[PDB]
């Protein structure tokens, strides 16, 4: 690192309190997409959020001043800016940003842009010099004073400048499963104190597999020689030029509307207001999620039966009991030696995000010819008398080519096959019978002849037979302890989380409860077939799911295209106020004016008219539905 | 003393409706798990339903699913099981079933004694008693047998004695079986000495509690 | 749903015996199984819980034990008050089933049934219901056949039988068989008399009863 300078003065500066508007909208994938809404819940700003009106540095004689802050980076920044001087040049993120932990560089000059991730040590006020080139009469930068020290780099990228070439530039930084994804957009504006307001879906710069903890953030200037005089003056540059605003991104749902040319026009956030939420119910609040499942199990042994040397016959068909292992079927799927995947009640794919009680292993060998007939509901030897899948399986039937295993110079006969069963097997039977088959009236007592045959043919699967005749292997899953991957996150209670538990999923708040599922009970449900609470494995503890906070969100809308004005009915609630405002953002719950209790509910804002009206819309208890331009309410009448 | 009584139990014809009552007392039936459970007639028992949590909850059966209700109250303390659309393997005694499965015990409570409760197109019937005498040369042993004995009644139960007043020996119960007749039969027998049949007078204690029909019928052996 | 066929369904001993009856299972419950005694006509109590652990106020001739899909359970001695048939129940998750039942009973010494007939008297005359119980009053074991001759010719489906759970104090069985009848058939017949197949008894002892005592 740099020798650092004290620039920073004891006074402070207040923070501001002012609108986001709408700003701050970003693609969420890169897949093109057109004429579609997009449901999405991912870090954003909201509208009408808290953003801070900042100054990054001011001049307040001739007195000066110097006050450049640090802000922590939480889980994502969005900057905008208006400015055409480039005072503004960079930013730095990371957690702590001193030598102890890895952080990212972006460089940028007149030639190109550098990148390097090293290990950097920041000063306090990071700065570069700039001095005026009056021979060729240029603005040229003169030094580094940010670090002077860099090592272990493990990433390097070079480009054309996007930040070079009033004016309203505006970036998004992100750095999600490794990758540091940048978003960046230029508009030129005709304002000059605030962020003007209006939607600006800002466009996707780059990805950069950067790949480290985050957790604070410093925008990066450059200072001019004038104010590093020893003195408190900066003679030559202006020590208020410079502000800046910042907005802190929030875990929140979105969508998007696309158009015909694949470009997102504008987006709804469903956190602005019963009055927007109206809008994401009808298409025209969770804040996290947590994932547990049932875990501290080794892998399952699917090599030990897949992959074994030797294959058992057909008529042997086996039981390998899975339990206490985690299964990885993508392997299993993507393999590209497997001819036949059919699954059925389940995906072939998402099989690692599932769960079952018990899985069953099947596995033998037949020849080619024989591997159209596995298959539920087949009729034949095999599906009669040696092998007969149930009519409601539920799991998968694997087949494929195995040629090259089961030959031998000299004759391999070693397997064989039922060609006589009085009765089919049952769903999941097992029958050793090999008794001499009798096929006549007389009593063979173990004696072949006429009407006494041997049950049993040996295959003798040769290797110069026919491709139908060659052996291909053949394995059955039977789906009834087994799970996919994905360590258990610890538990957070009192909050509104997206749960998954052993494979069932939703959203709510977790909190203890009193009611007792019993021993081997892993969900319980109310009425309604709600799920009221779940049983946590590893500590056997209980937890109560409450939704969120209520009641039912049905729409009295008017419609959209003459006014955007509705109102909200409350059906049995008294005037308890959303559980006592536990958001109380969104403009105060939505202005949480005129309260009125009705049979139907509690009512906030809208008037009640002591003369009744012909009923328009009606709410409940006799009370219908505009006038005196604003949302009116009063009694239906009968006629 | 922890005591469940039990009302409502009665004749009810297919597809009816009841509603069954099950008074709880020594305990708070406010917070102690209650069940309801069947035994058919003869046959073993069978589970109904429960209340999770007393004061809330829910739990059915899928033989009693959406054909049958479960339902508890707050404040007296009562019980209650709502029957709909009733069939005929619906038919038998019922028991208002008890529960502590909350706490550290995974059984049941206190097993209140349960009542009988019947589907039939049948009509209920006052009880026909019937004389049991002895014989007058009834000395083919010491026991005399007699049974101030009841026919044609619908349901049980009913007691046994006999004869006027003041002879108490002999004390023996015997149990009832259905007839074909649509009607339950039940017989009881006594096992006295041959000196005591008619001179002195025993009591007989006869009664049917729905029809509170008490009669002291009078045996002196035949002529 | 788990299913068990318990086995066998009835067995009997002497006094003082050690008794096995099989609880099975159907998948893995472990230890979560409750014991269940009922008697006759009474209500159900536990009688031993968590597979192993006894109720407070239950004899300690009362045991079980097991997991998985089998689960033993013995009477270490019988006892004349142990007459009752013993439910094992399934106290896994998802309840929806009890045992079909173990009925348990005492071997007992052959004995002679009391025989008795009881004519109808004219109330039974005036009610118009011919009613004749011969008595079978604490007899073993249950298999005793009781005949039925109405005027020298054996009588069949005419008849009816009930038979008696356990005594408490003897254990004995007992058994009354009805030979229905209406008025119009008595008035129109004599000869009354039921005859008892017995191990003890020698012969059916008869005893014979004719309309007017005789």
């Amino acid at each position: 690192s740099s020798q650092c300078v004290n620039l920073t003065t004891r006074t402070q500066l207040p923070p501001a309190y002012t609108n986001s508007f709408t700003r701050g909208v970003y693609y969420p994938d890169k897949v093109f997409r057109s004429s579609v809404l997009h449901s999405t819940q991912d870090l954003f700003l909201p509208f009408f959020s808290n953003v801070t009106w900042f100054h990054a540095i001011h001049v307040s004689n001739g007195t000066k001043r110097f006050d450049n802050p640090v802000l922590p980076f939480n889980d994502g920044v969005y900057f905008a800016s208006t400015e055409k001087s480039n005072i503004i040049r960079g930013w730095i993120f990371g957690t702590t940003l001193d030598s102890k932990t890895q952080s990212l560089l972006i460089v940028n000059n007149a030639t190109n842009v550098v990148i390097k991730v090293c290990e950097f040590q920041f000063c306090n006020d990071p700065f570069l010099g700039v001095y005026y080139h009056k021979n060729n009469k240029s603005w040229m930068e003169s030094e580094f004073r940010v670090y002077s020290s860099a090592n272990n780099c493990t990433f390097e990228y070079v480009s054309q400048p996007f930040l070079m070439d009033k004016n309203l530039r505006e970036f998004v930084f992100k750095n999600i499963d490794g990758y540091f994804k940048i978003y960046s957009k230029h508009t030129p504006i005709n304002l000059v104190r605030d962020l003007p307001q209006g939607f600006s879906a800002l466009e996707p710069l780059v990805d950069l597999p950067i790949g480290i903890n985050i957790t604070r953030f410093q925008t990066l200037l450059a200072l001019h020689r004038s104010y590093l005089t020893p003195g408190d003056s900066s003679s030559g540059w202006t020590a208020g030029a410079a502000a800046y605003y910042v907005g802190y991104l929030q875990p929140r749902t979105f969508l998007l509307k696309y158009n015909e040319n694949g470009t997102i026009t504008d987006a709804v956030d469903c956190a602005l207001d019963p009055l927007s939420e109206t809008k994401c119910t009808l298409k025209s609040q969770p804040t996290e999620s947590i994932v547990r499942f049932p875990n501290i199990t080794n892998l399952c042994p699917f090599g030990e039966v897949f992959n074994a040397t030797r294959f058992a016959s057909v008529y042997a068909w086996n039981r390998k009991r899975i339990s206490n292992c985690v299964a990885d079927y993508s392997v299993l799927y993507n393999s590209a030696s497997f001819s036949t995947f059919k699954c059925y009640g389940v995906s072939p794919t998402k099989l690692n995000d599932l769960c079952f009680t018990n899985v069953y292993a099947d596995s033998f060998v037949i020849r080619g010819d024989e591997v159209r007939q596995i298959a539920p509901g087949q009729t034949g030897k095999i599906a009669d008398y040696n092998y007969k899948l149930p009519d409601d399986f539920t799991g998968c039937v694997i087949a494929w080519n195995s040629n090259n295993l089961d030959s031998k110079v000299g004759g391999n006969y070693n397997y064989l096959y039922r060609l006589f069963r009085k009765s089919n097997l049952k769903p999941f039977e097992r029958d050793i019978s090999t008794e001499i088959y009798q096929a006549g009236s007389t009593p063979c007592n173990g004696v072949e002849g006429f009407n006494c045959y041997f049950p049993l043919q040996s295959y003798g699967f040769q290797p110069t037979n026919g491709v139908g005749y060659q052996p291909y292997r053949v394995v059955v899953l039977s789906f009834e302890t087994v799970c996919g991957p994905k360590k258990s996150t610890n538990l957070v209670k009192n909050k509104c989380v997206n749960f998954n538990f052993n494979g069932l999923t939703g959203t709510g708040v977790l909190t203890e409860s009193n009611k007792k599922f019993l021993p081997f009970q892993q969900f319980g449900r109310d009425i309604a077939d709600t799920t009221d609470a779940v049983r946590d494995p590893q500590t056997l503890e209980i937890l109560d799911i409450t939704p969120c906070s209520f009641g039912g969100v049905s729409v009295i809308t008017p419609g959209t295209n003459t006014s955007n004005q509705v109102a909200v009915l409350y059906q049995d609630v008294n005037c308890t106020e959303v559980p006592v405002a536990i958001h109380a953002d969104q403009l105060t719950p939505t202005w949480r004016s005129n309260v009125f209790q009705t049979r139907a509910g509690c009512l906030i804002g809208a008037e009640h008219v002591n003369n009744s009206y012909e009923c328009d819309i009606p709410i409940g208890a006799g009370i219908c539905a505009v006038a005196s331009q604003s949302i009116i309410a009063y009694t239906m009448s009968l006629g | 003393e922890v005591q469940l009584v039990e009302s409502g139990g009665g004749l009810v014809q297919p597809g009816g409706s009841l509603r069954l009552s099950c008074a709880a007392s020594g305990f708070t039936f406010s917070s102690y798990y209650m069940h309801w459970v069947r035994q058919a007639p003869g046959k073993g028992l069978e589970w109904v339903s429960a209340i999770s949590g007393s004061g809330g909850y829910t739990y059915y059966a899928d033989s009693v699913k959406g054909r049958f209700t479960i339902s508890r109250d707050n404040s007296k303390n009562t019980l209650y099981l709502q029957m709909n659309s009733l069939r005929a393997e619906d038919t038998a005694v019922y028991y208002c079933a008890r529960d502590r499965d909350h706490a550290y015990d995974w059984g049941f409570d206190v097993w209140g004694q349960g009542t009988l409760v019947t589907v039939s197109s049948a009509s209920t019937k006052g009880p026909s008693v019937f004389p049991l005498a002895p014989s007058s040369k009834s000395t083919s042993g010491g026991t005399a047998a007699l049974g101030c004995l009841v026919k044609d009644y619908f349901p049980e139960p009913v007691t046994v004695s006999w004869n006027s007043g003041a002879l108490t020996s002999g004390v023996h119960t015997f149990p009832a079986v259905l007839q074909s007749s649509g009607l339950y039969s039940l017989s009881s027998v006594v096992t006295v000495p041959s000196s005591s049949l008619g001179t002195q007078t025993y009591i007989c204690n006869v009664n049917h509690k729905p029809s509170n029909t008490k009669v002291d019928k009078k045996v002196e052996p035949k002529s | 749903d788990i299913q068990m066929t318990q086995s066998p369904s009835s067995l009997s001993a002497s006094v003082g015996d050690r008794v096995t009856i099989t609880c099975q299972a159907s998948q893995d419950i472990s230890n979560y199984l409750n014991w269940y005694q009922q008697k006759p006509g009474k209500a159900p109590k536990l009688l031993i819980y968590d597979a192993s652990n006894l109720e407070t106020g239950v004899p300690s001739r009362f045991s079980g034990s097991g997991s998985g899909t089998d689960f033993t359970f013995t009477i270490s001695s019988l006892q004349p008050e142990d007459i009752a048939t013993y439910y094992c129940q399934q106290w896994a998750d998802w309840p929806l089933t009890f045992g079909q039942g173990t009925k348990v009973e005492i071997k007992r010494t052959v004995a002679a049934p009391s025989v008795f007939i009881f004519p109808p008297s004219d109330e039974q005359l005036k009610s118009g219901t011919a009613s004749v119980v011969c008595l079978l009053n604490n007899f073993y074991p249950r298999e005793a056949k009781v005949q039925w001759k109405v005027d020298n010719a054996l009588q069949s489906g005419n008849s009816q039988e009930s038979v008696t759970e356990q005594d408490s104090k003897d254990s004995t069985y007992s058994l009354s068989s009805t030979l229905t009848l209406s008025k119009a058939d008595y008035e129109k017949h004599k000869v009354y008399a039921c005859e008892v197949t017995h191990q003890g008894l020698s012969s059916p002892v008869t005893k014979s009863f004719n309309r007017g005592e005789c």
